RNA sequence: AGCUGCUCCCUAGCAUGCUACUACCG
RNA sequence: GCGGUAGUAGCAUGCUAGGGAGCAG
């Protein structure tokens, strides 16, 4: 269908077969990337999962067409990774050791958000 | 480009709220107004126009002391 | 996790096995080697375990003091950082109408009022002093804004009218000077 | 945790293992001994455990009864506060004329809309622009709802006063222009 | 300064379940 | 050497509660 809810529809191969899935308007995605409300995201070093929570919303114009779609992700992606480096070299200095495990790498691989689309939980 | 100017103008209106240039409907809502209309438009040049159009109004009281922040 | 005491006893039963089933000896001897190594990992997770969890708190404490310091930091310096980046963003912009008046203002050339659009309306610039007029009033059209307005209506602090012509520096010394100065577009 | 009949039991089995694990005696030895971290420390299993979940439990309850305690007292606070403003909104209203428009009732009930129109003693009035004002409140009185009211401090949008003079055609322009005129019940 | 709905993340707690090794009886 | 009752630490599930954030109407 054209538009329902404010998001498109495109017919992606999700491996061997074909599924439906749900792309939103870019414009929108960056927009809340771009104005906030102070402190949020304001030295979002602090907001991590608020783009996490995003990228997961712009996962599907990965699949599209288009270019510059897909760019919206893997730029979201990258931001990702350069928030929680500068956020460690941060942190580094105002202690002397940084954390003993994060575990956050795994925010900055695809294949985490491909799992919000798929028929198994 | 035009983004530029567009995200130019929603930091000086920031501004001047916090310089409390709400206490005067008139000025308040003319300064609403302008920043609407630059919002929603759409050429390069009646951007500027608009733009410094309002700025005027910021540069009208003497609360944010310029040379200073002509520091460069 | 190493350098634990307990590790130093959790590896010498370790290793006392390891010689005991390397010589191949006895089952009644391992009745031992059993029940001195299970208490050894007994006797060592209880620690190991106990550590980890203070090693946990200590982390889930800087990452929460760090943000909750930087948050009251940044919402501690709006009304200035906001004013830099505002005009670090003008700087950036370059257009010669802003930086025209921008400067001007750096000067004192203040508008007391909006500055209009419209063919007609009117324009209420204030000038300190006479090289700003001749900088800027040339005869009777005005240059601002790189804008071309005309000027109707000089009037000093004593808020009297004053002759256009008689402004130049001779006479100039007499003159209230704050000069509003009042004009139309072209 | 610390001073029990179990923690005693311990300490004497104990002190009667070490001298007799020193001696290094029979084998019955190690078994009276063994029955001693193996038979006097059920006891201390049970009440040094058990009396370990006692306190929890106790100081649980203590807390839930507190935050309990500090609900029934936000309602006690906030049903005064309410009282208060009822008993205070009602201290008024109570003319006589509608008291008097209550009796003309045939039943006693009347629609609401009706009490404020006839019965209040000062009217608010909004107005956005100039000519629109004329077409009312122009002049110091005027009449609404079948009575006169008079016209007394006019004040704007930024809740400054201003008087009726600058009220022009022509000086409109230079006012925050949706103003507030208050007029009192004239007899 | 709302009514819902979905989603992620963090934390606690309970209980279960399970694991095993340590203690009592068979 | 097995079976039943007591510990430990670990693991899994889930349920509750609490807290943060985002999207849709």
């Amino acid at each position: 269908p054209h538009e329902f809810c404010s998001q498109h529809t495109m017919l992606v191969k999700q491996g061997d077969d074909y599924v439906y899935l749900p792309y939103p308007d870019p414009s929108r995605i960056l927009g809340a990337g771009c104005f906030v409300d102070d402190i949020v995201k304001t030295d979002g070093t602090l907001m991590i999962e608020r783009f996490v929570s995003l990228a997961i919303d712009a996962y599907p114009l990965t699949k599209h067409p288009n270019q510059e779609y897909a760019d919206v992700f893997h730029l979201y992606l990258q931001y990702i990774r350069k928030l929680h480096d500068e956020l460690t070299g941060h942190m580094l200095d105002m202690y002397s050791v940084m954390l003993t495990n994060n575990n956050t790498s795994r925010y900055w691989e695809p294949e985490f958000y491909e799992a919000m689309y798929t028929p198994h939980t | 480009k035009m983004s530029d100017v567009k995200c130019t103008s929603v930091v000086l209106l920031s501004v001047l709220q916090q310089l409390r240039v709400e206490s005067s409907s008139k000025l308040w809502a003319q300064c609403v107004q302008l920043h609407n209309d630059i919002l929603l438009a759409k050429d390069t040049t009646e951007a500027f126009e608009k733009m410094v159009s309002l700025l005027s109004v910021l540069l009208s009281m003497q609360g944010a002391v310029d040379i200073n922040k002509l520091c460069e | 996790f190493s350098s634990l005491p307990s590790y130093a006893a959790f590896a010498t039963a370790q290793e006392a096995y390891e010689q005991a089933v390397a010589n191949g000896d006895s089952e009644v001897v391992l009745k031992k080697l059993k029940k001195s190594l299970n208490v050894a990992k007994s006797e060592f997770d209880r620690d190991a375990a106990m550590q980890r969890k203070l090693e946990k708190m200590a982390d889930q404490a800087m990452t929460q003091m760090y943000k909750q310091a930087r948050s009251e930091d940044k919402r501690a310096k709006v009304t200035s950082a906001m004013q830099t980046m505002l005009f670090t963003m003008l700087r950036k912009l370059d257009n010669d109408a802003l930086n025209n008046i921008i400067n001007n203002a750096r000067d004192g050339c203040v508008p007391l009022n909006i500055i209009p659009l419209t063919t007609a309306a009117k324009l209420m610039v204030v000038i300190p002093d006479y090289n700003t007029y001749k900088n800027t009033c040339d005869g009777t059209t005005f240059t601002y804004a790189s804008a071309l307005w005309e000027i109707q209506q000089v009037v000093d602090a004593d808020s009297k009218i004053v002759q256009l012509s008689e402004i130049s520096m001779d006479n100039s010394p007499n003159l209230a000077w704050p000069l509003i100065v009042t004009a139309l577009r072209a």
